[PDB]
């Protein structure tokens, strides 16, 4: 099977700055007719892939002029003259010249942006969940740029370890920022045995660790 | 309008078969080539095979030759992919790509003479485990949810299996400022997830926020209205 490997591993690029991904094929992409059929597709996070280029220079309709493609033999390169927040994603290279069609491993295009402190929100557990027997507390870190972020669950000044799970969003296609969500789950009994539930967030954009807290109040 | 729609997410037992549908809207499934591409989550794209609508020969990848069958219902405009003797290595998102003729319709950026349009995807999980519906609780806005005049609300989709759960807001009318987080795996082996949205706190009294959660494997559709209360 024709092999497709994308030279750039990962790419942190400044906004409005150019970018270029390389694709390498083990065998010639020229077909038995005399053409070369190479496609470039962009997949935004959690989306189906959208075809941007065909052949090497042929740009699909509705595809921005910022995208351009140029290849020779076994090497091919996709270039974005200027990079916008909407370009974040994974770029793949497909070949339709020979069966079975091949895809590159893909290449993630990230975005370098100025630091942004997160906004912290704390959510207490709902009564319905307490009826089910459990209690989940959620700490939300919204629109922070540096991906690295620290979250700490404290119950009545007592630091916790375990019983917490968190997820980070894929880079925003508008802000180019990130969002974090951390849930601390306890039993109803454990939850009632305490008074103050707080989460202390530390991030680069934060001059000093911000803590969002609340008093059970039976909920 | 050229619209490609696919079956809902499915969960199948090892050694069983899986069937997914690709329905084409706005253009007859004639002289329009259909392709099936598999994507392992957080992995590469694998081209399963192509099916020619006007009875041309249909080529299957050497990998899936014995296990994949492709068929077309021209009347309903739906192509079908069927993969049998499923193995755990088969758990992935399945796509059908309409790569043929001229789409004709814009579909936001106009596809026009171009051929490719892609399906939304069908998540297929191969596992003997029991399917479990998600539990949806509200993440009510409060003084603890407000910053600089903006309030944050959401929905907690807890303890579901398998993985695919879709969350929408106000039946899809609300998408600005929405964050649906990737799911986490509890020690229990069940997934949990959260979806939040930032809205003007002044509006909290006048607007209605409802989160729409669909867990097709479980066959569950829940609409939970998130309203501000307490602390």
């Amino acid at each position: 099977d024709i092999v497709m490997t994308q030279t750039p591993l990962s790419s942190p690029v400044t906004l409005g700055q150019p970018a270029s991904i390389s694709c390498r094929s083990s065998q010639s992409l020229v077909h038995s007719d005399g053409n070369t059929y190479l496609s470039w597709l962009q997949q935004r996070p959690g989306q189906p892939p959208r075809l941007l280029i065909y052949k090497i220079s042929n740009r699909f309709s509705g595809v921005p002029d910022r995208f351009s493609g140029s290849g020779a033999g076994t090497d091919f390169t996709l270039k974005i003259s200027r990079v916008e927040a909407e370009d974040v994603g994974v770029y793949y290279c497909m070949q339709v010249t020979q069966f079975p069609y091949t895809f590159g491993q893909g290449t993630k295009l990230e975005i370098k942006r100025t630091v942004a402190a997160p906004s912290v929100f704390i959510f207490p557990p709902s009564d319905e969940q307490l009826k089910s027997g459990t209690a989940s507390v959620v700490c939300l870190l919204n629109n922070f740029y540096p991906r690295e972020a620290k979250v700490q669950w404290k119950v009545d000044n007592a630091l916790q370890s375990g019983n917490s799970q968190e997820s980070v969003t894929e880079q925003d296609s508008k802000d180019s920022t990130y969002s974090l969500s951390s849930t601390l789950t306890l039993s109803k009994a454990d939850y009632e045995k305490h008074k103050v539930y707080a989460c202390e967030v530390t991030h680069q954009g934060l001059s000093s660790p911000v803590t969002k807290s609340f008093n059970r109040g039976e909920c | 309008q050229v619209r490609v729609v696919q079956s809902g997410a499915e969960v199948k037992n090892p050694g069983a078969s899986v069937k997914v549908s690709c329905k084409v809207s706005g253009y007859t499934l004639t002289e329009l080539s259909i392709h099936w591409v598999r994507q392992a989550p957080g992995n590469g794209l694998e081209w399963m095979g192509g099916f020619d609508p006007e009875d041309g020969e249909t080529i299957y990848a050497q990998k899936f030759q014995g296990r994949v069958t492709m068929t077309e219902d021209t009347s309903t405009d739906t192509a079908y992919m069927e993969l049998s003797s499923l193995r755990s290595d088969d758990t992935a998102v399945y796509y059908c790509a309409t790569a043929g003729a001229i789409t004709g319709t814009p579909r936001n950026f106009y596809y026009y003479y171009g051929m490719d349009v892609w399906g939304q995807g069908t998540t297929v999980t191969v596992s003997s485990a029991s399917t479990k519906g998600p539990s949806v609780f509200p993440l009510a806005p409060s003084s603890k949810s407000t910053s600089g005049g903006t309030a944050a609300l959401g929905c907690l989709v807890k303890d579901y299996f398998p993985e695919p759960v879709t969350v929408s807001w106000n039946s899809g009318a609300l998408t600005s400022g929405v964050h649906t987080f990737p799911a986490v795996l509890q020690s229990s082996g069940l997934y949990s997830l959260s979806s939040v949205v930032t809205v003007p706190s002044s509006s909290l009294g006048t607007q209605t926020y409802i989160c729409n959660v669909n867990h097709k494997p479980s066959n569950t559709k829940v609409d939970k209205k998130v309203e501000p209360k307490s602390c």
